[PDB]
């Protein structure tokens, strides 16, 4: 749950 | 080459994908199959992808994907930053699967990518067990602190100690110290391991990309990390694609290599640019130790020449040809 930004996380890997 | 390439919004690792998947031939015919109607490619993933396929497949000028980022949704840097590789894959392949229900072409996105797996958690002390059986399309290889592919696959299926803070919550039983894992029972004709070199980190508020060297082979036995192997189809794997990545938060750029025929011929897709290149361009230089490797597949060598079977203008529907036709005549006036 970051600002974008060119580096790609699911958020399912944020919590 | 022979191939054509696709025009580069920000749609990063999209390109990359769908060459990969369009170069996996079985899926690309099988796609060709599914009965679609539409008089827009846009107005479905079934549609859109169809025609994405279609063009690769017969244009001479790099290919557009407008109408597939407008079927699916994801029309900003954002909705692709928010997602994994695989979850995009997922996005067209799920949606595509359930197209095929009912269909003469049902089923085939399980034959090609879905393997068996186990998983469990033994409690030590007392008699629980969690043992659940899943099934998977692709494979999330932790790259942290391993040098190789096989140190992924061997902390892949590690026990795991759940104990001091980590022990299972066993309900009932309360706090339990317990053993967990996971094992294969199958692997796939075609496999997708994305190689989790991104990752959010906790401690500093940052997504980051893990840089480090991560070597992978041309051939890849995976014999040891099967429950049960088959004498007679041992689990060789062939390198296909190699998916790239080059930078940091602040841009990059992704191509992915392929060989298409799985014979070695090793060719760049840089969106608008393909060009023939060497198998260390393939390969050892995407090691790294900030251009690297993020996804590799792979297909078995024993299912290669199905996998990877002629695709002619023949094994396109009529039907088919015949909306794209039109739609193309309506786009040109």
């Amino acid at each position: 749950f970051v600002t974008x930004g060119y580096l790609x996380v699911s958020x399912r890997r944020c919590g | 080459t022979g191939y054509v390439g696709l025009k580069n919004g920000a749609t990063c690792y999209m390109n990359s994908l769908l060459q990969t998947l369009f170069f996996t031939n079985q899926l690309r015919k099988a796609v060709y199959m599914m009965p679609t109607e539409g008089d827009d490619s846009s107005k479905s993933v079934p549609l859109a992808l169809q025609r994405v396929f279609y063009e690769l497949q017969h244009s001479d000028k790099p290919v557009g994907t407008k109408k597939l980022t407008k079927s699916f949704g994801w029309e900003t840097l954002d909705s692709f930053m928010q997602h994994d590789v695989q979850e995009l894959c997922r996005v067209l392949l799920d949606n595509v699967e359930n197209k095929m229900k009912g269909t003469c072409v049902e089923g085939t996105i399980p034959k090609l990518f879905r393997g068996k797996m186990v998983s469990y958690i033994q409690c030590k002390e007392v008699d629980y067990r969690s043992d659940r059986r899943e099934d998977y399309y692709d494979i999330q290889l932790s790259i942290k602190g391993k040098k190789n592919i096989f140190e992924s696959f061997v902390d892949y299926v590690a026990v795991e100690q759940l104990d001091g803070d980590n022990k299972y919550d066993a309900g009932e039983h309360g706090l339990q110290e317990a053993e967990k894992g996971v094992k294969f029972l199958t692997l796939p004709p075609v496999l997708h391991l994305q190689l989790m070199r991104f990752m959010y980190d906790p401690q500093t508020d940052q997504n980051i990309k893990i840089n480090d060297r991560f070597e992978f082979p041309e051939q890849l036995p995976l014999d040891e990390f099967l429950q049960k192997t088959d004498p007679k189809d041992p689990a060789n794997y062939i390198l296909h694609a190699v998916l790239v990545h080059s930078g940091d938060n602040h841009g990059g750029h992704y191509v992915v290599y392929l060989n298409p025929k799985g014979d070695g011929k090793w060719c760049k897709f840089d969106d608008d640019v393909v060009s023939r290149c060497t198998k260390e361009e393939a390969i050892e230089h995407n090691y790294g130790g900030c251009t690297n490797a993020y996804m590799l597949v792979y297909i078995r060598e024993s299912k290669l020449s199905e996998v990877l079977q002629a695709v002619t203008d023949h094994d396109i529907p009529q039907q088919l040809v015949e909306r794209l036709q039109e739609e193309k005549r309506i786009e040109a006036q």
